[PDB]
Parts: structure tokens; sequence; C-alpha cells
């Protein structure tokens, strides 16, 4: 799995 | 476990998938806080944020 962190809901 | 998008999201490496809002897709599993999605839509497989999908089905 990517290893950057999830945008947020816009 | 049918899913569908809830907004834009734009693939930024990190083996990720571009979705648009509206899309179909099937999700496949989830990295170690389920903050990390892996799904299927028409067009691929990658990892999208989990906070952008919501089920369908109820």
């Amino acid at each position: 799995a990517p290893t950057m962190p999830p945008p947020l809901p816009p | 476990n049918l899913f569908v998008a809830l907004y834009d999201f734009v693939a930024s490496g990190d083996n990720t998938l571009s979705i648009t809002k509206g899309e179909k897709l099937r999700v496949l599993g989830y990295n170690h806080n389920g903050e990390w999605c892996e799904a299927q839509t028409k067009n691929g497989q990658g990892w999208v944020p989990s906070n952008y999908i919501t089920p369908v089905n109820s």
C-alpha cells in the first residue's frame, strides 16, 4: 500500500 | 462489496488509481489502518482513499 497518507475529502 | 466514488481523485504514484465521482468499484482489500483501499474499476486496479468511497446496498 502507499507510504504517503491519503488526502482529506475536498 | 460494491462501492461508488464520492469524489474525483487523481493518481500520483505508489500504485494509486484515478477515479471519477459516481464510478462503481469492487473493493479488493485495505491497508493496516483502513485509510487506503485496493480497488478495481473498469479502468484498472490500484489504491484509492477509503474516505472517497461509499458502499452500495441496503
